[PDB]
């Protein structure tokens, strides 16, 4: 597959993607078990005014994630850029 | 000449040996089951020393030995490369960077390039001095690779700038570079007559332009060529006019990490026998009184592996590939059994790595030991939040600091000013409770065109019928007014826009102030996917961004029919299946609401899935979600479980015994008026101020308009690939966004589009 061609598929289904996204119900639940798991997220920086999605995280987390937690031995920091916003610019005081 | 060391062939002895001789206690090197042992960073000087010392021993540059300081010792990370592991066959090279005469002696540059499966991993440099009076000017040179420069060729004047260099050489004259980017690719080869000036310059290497795909490609060549100079041009008028792809961004304040207290060990023979480095000087007091040191001195090679161990503990919260980048200056010899504090600062960012600074001082507090490191933060993904709070005033705290804040509000603003006559910055400010747009002048008649062109898809009895938002705007109108009730915020067109631009102008902030890891996914929460794709992956301007989110607001916003008060017949619940019963699970609330959804012919669907057996969100007819909130109202208090009952009692009899339950709670929710207010059952809280059950096969009328006006808004030449791929996470989806067969036929699966359904049957013709 050339670059260029790439390019054209990527557009057309990046469109179509958002397009079809409000007329198809938002798969939350299996795009938190792919960051999480999948990729293996320490920092998980929620951007918006409220942290309803760190809210989230941090209840999925708590609920079939303490175990796989535990086994590899990782930190999972769930951050908000609102509350947290310190803990994201590295402001801290004296 | 370049210098080829021996192949290395890393052993579980080696590292172990390596790490308790410098005192390394990081979890990455000891060896557990199913996980392959890492090798430190600083073992990289161990596989690396035969090539590198070997640069300070030819005739040319001559000098005592007894009399050799080690300045610095410097590690990099190739981007990209995973760190070294036990079983990596590790070749090393070596070239000497540069060799000049100063005044106080001669430096000897090296740089040590590691590479394992042909591939490179990690670069090692090294300065060197040899005291003394050199005059050998011959043998001095300075074989440079500059770092990448780019230039952004925005006007006619930057064009004849560049071709006022006779350095500058195209392949083609004639060349278009206005709006290119060009990157130097420069290596600068530099040899001396005396200390001040060189005899001879020469910059070259190649001149490469970024195509609308991402991948540069060679269109000329730097040239430069000049004998007796002071200095060189290209990379002087480059740094002037230029930029390196990567920006230090200082914070406020440096932020102290830690103080910490090392020891150097007794005796220097542990260290001497790992590393190779049998240097008498660190071992016999013979040889360490001959060459003037107040003793056998510590191997500054040590300091810096028991420094960088520390760093790696306390900055990379003891994960060792996130160190990238290492350096030390060697500032004073440090004898053995002396006590060492490393003050560890956070001084900056570098495009997502943490800078840290440190300083190691003895007892006497005299600085022994500076460096810095680069430290990759955590594996991140960003999630952008979906419509909820629409405080007024919101991102306008930030809007007031911040200069990248104030670029994507004023970018924003100035465009929803010049394409739709309202300024969504006064909007969020001061909330009206009405809006009139005036389309007076030359620049009214445009933005009431821009008015009068948005049009939506809906079923008018059976029948796809394209109605027209704004249907009182016609070519005589002069105003349209926004209604609202308590103000205009509140309403679907303006919330979105206003919430899309706080969680861009947050991003642009962070991403200033150099926060954003490169490699980071992300992903967001329905209309949050528009916000972090903007961020993450630049697919769109702020203004087609503004544009298309108000748009998707006014698609929203008419979607259903409403009635004169602009109240609809449709609506949204949040259930938690915990909280009507523990065993009520997922696939049990869908079997629920599928059943309702057949029997009683009404919409319902569930929209958000959002925690397992905790929140999910239920849109469709306002009717549909009152059954279903009695239904778990119901099942809750008779505490009768309907996944046991199909299973180990019955089969298809939940079927039928579920049915009597809807008609039961259906010929109740019929009764009531039309406009049915939703009561806050035990598993169903009603969603305040939402009248649309998007996220439903109900707004699948609405998409191809809504689609027409994306592929306008989206360009093919902005989209890049590298950026997404892998990355991105839809909501559609919920798999990594990949352009492969598997991934379109997934997306085809879910969302017959015909434009998908002919990538699947032509894929090999795209393929090649």
């Amino acid at each position: 597959m050339k670059p260029e061609v790439e390019q054209e598929l990527a557009h057309i289904l990046l469109t179509e993607l958002l397009a079809y996204q409000f007329a198809s119900p938002v798969r939350w639940i299996e795009t938190q078990d792919v960051f999480l798991k999948d990729f293996n997220t320490e920092r998980v920086v929620e951007i918006g005014p409220s942290p309803t999605l760190a809210g989230m995280a941090q209840r999925t987390l708590k609920n079939k994630y303490e175990s796989y937690d535990a086994a590899l031995s990782l930190h999972r920091e769930i951050l908000c850029y609102s509350k947290d916003a310190k803990e994201i610019y590295y402001t801290p005081d004296p | 000449d370049v210098i080829k060391g021996k192949d290395f062939e890393i052993t579980a002895k080696e590292v172990y040996d390596f790490t308790h001789a410098v005192g390394n206690n990081c979890e990455d090197f000891v060896s557990r089951p199913d996980r392959t042992m890492l090798a430190p960073m600083d073992f990289a000087i161990v596989v690396g020393w035969r090539a590198i010392i070997k640069a300070i021993f030819p005739n040319t540059v001559d000098g005592d030995l007894l009399k050799l300081v080690h300045l610095s010792n410097g590690y990099k990370m190739i981007p990209g490369a995973k760190p070294l592991q036990v079983g990596d066959v590790v070749s090393t090279t070596a070239v000497i960077e540069s060799v000049v005469n100063q005044p106080t002696g001669k430096i000897v540059d090296v740089v040590g390039t590691l590479s394992r499966n042909g591939k490179p991993v990690m670069e090692v440099t090294s300065s060197f001095f040899y005291r003394g009076n050199y005059t050998d000017f011959e043998n001095t040179f300075q074989k440079t690779v500059e770092p990448v420069y780019q230039m952004h060729i925005k006007t006619s004047k930057d064009i004849a700038v560049l071709r006022s260099k006779e350095w500058f050489q195209l392949d083609d004259e004639d060349f278009d570079l206005l709006n290119k980017t060009l990157t130097f690719e420069t290596e600068t080869e530099v040899t001396f007559k005396n200390a001040n000036i060189f005899s001879s310059v020469k910059c070259f290497g190649p001149i490469k332009v970024e195509l609308p795909t991402k991948e540069t490609v060679e269109i000329g060549i730097v040239d430069y060529e000049a004998g007796a100079s002071h200095g060189n041009p290209v990379v002087d008028f480059l740094k002037r006019n230029g930029s390196t792809l990567e920006q230090k961004v200082n914070l406020e304040n440096p932020i102290p990490i830690a103080v910490l207290d090392s020891y150097t060990p007794s005796t220097n023979e542990p260290y001497a026998r790992v590393s190779g480095d049998l240097n008498p000087i660190h071992v016999s007091r013979h040889f360490a009184s001959y060459a003037n040191l107040p003793g056998t001195i510590t191997h500054g090679m040590f300091s810096s592996a028991s420094v960088r161990a520390l760093i790696e503990n306390w900055a990379a919260d003891s994960v060792s590939s996130r160190v990238r980048g290492y350096t030390c200056q060697f500032v004073d010899m440090v004898l053995p059994n002396t006590a060492l504090k490393t003050s560890i600062q956070h001084v900056g960012m570098i495009n997502g790595r943490k800078l840290i600074k440190f300083e190691t001082r003895n007892e006497d507090d005299v600085v022994v030991l500076t460096g810095e490191a680069e430290i990759e933060q955590p594996v991140t993904t960003f999630v952008f939040t979906g419509q909820g709070s629409q405080e007024q005033g919101m991102g306008m705290d930030l809007y007031k600091t911040s200069k990248a804040a104030q670029d994507v509000w004023n970018r924003a603003d100035n465009h929803f000013k010049d394409t739709y006559g309202f300024s969504i910055l006064d909007i969020v400010i001061n909330n009206p409770v009405n809006l009139t747009i005036h389309f007076g002048g030359e620049k009214g008649k445009r933005i009431r065109e821009n008015y009068s062109a948005m049009i939506f898809e809906t079923i008018v009895d059976g029948k796809l019928k394209t109605e027209k938002i704004f249907k009182e705007i016609n070519e005589h109108s002069t105003s349209y007014t926004f209604r609202s009730e308590k103000g205009l915020l509140s309403a679907t067109q303006f919330t979105q826009p206003a919430l899309t631009l706080m969680e861009k102008a947050a991003f642009e902030d962070l991403k200033s102030k150099g926060l954003i890891p490169a490699d980071a996914t992300f992903a967001g929460h329905s209309l949050g996917e528009y916000a972090a794709l903007a961020s993450l992956a630049d697919v769109m301007s702020i203004e087609s961004l503004v544009e298309v989110v108000f748009y998707r607001g006014m698609t929203m916003q008419v979607a259903v029919p409403r009635d004169e008060l602009g109240r609809s017949n449709y609506g949204m619940i949040a259930i938690n299946p915990g909280r009507v019963a523990a065993s009520f699970s997922q696939e049990a609330l869908q079997y629920v609401v599928e059943r309702v959804g057949k029997r009683t012919g009404w919409l319902v669907e569930i929209v958000n899935y959002n925690v397992e057996n905790q929140q999910y969100v239920a849109a469709g007819d306002l009717r549909a979600l009152d059954t279903v909130t009695n239904v778990l109202n119901f099942i809750k208090l008779q505490k009768i479980d309907i996944i046991e009952l199909q299973k180990s009692l019955s089969l298809e009899e939940v079927e039928g015994h579920l049915f009597e339950i809807i008609d039961e709670a259906s010929k109740k929710s019929a009764v009531k008026p039309r406009p049915l207010k939703l009561e806050r059952g035990f598993a169903c809280i009603p969603l305040v101020g939402i009248s649309v059950p998007f996220h439903s096969t109900y707004l699948m009328n609405g998409v191809k308009p809504f689609k027409s006006f994306l592929k306008k808004n989206i360009i093919k030449e902005n989209v890049k690939v590298a950026r997404l791929a892998g990355k991105y996470i839809p909501n559609l989806t919920a798999k990594p966004f990949q352009v492969t067969k598997e991934y379109f036929q997934d997306v085809y699966d879910l969302t017959g589009s015909e434009p998908i359904k002919e990538i699947i049957d032509n894929w090999e013709k795209y393929e090649q």
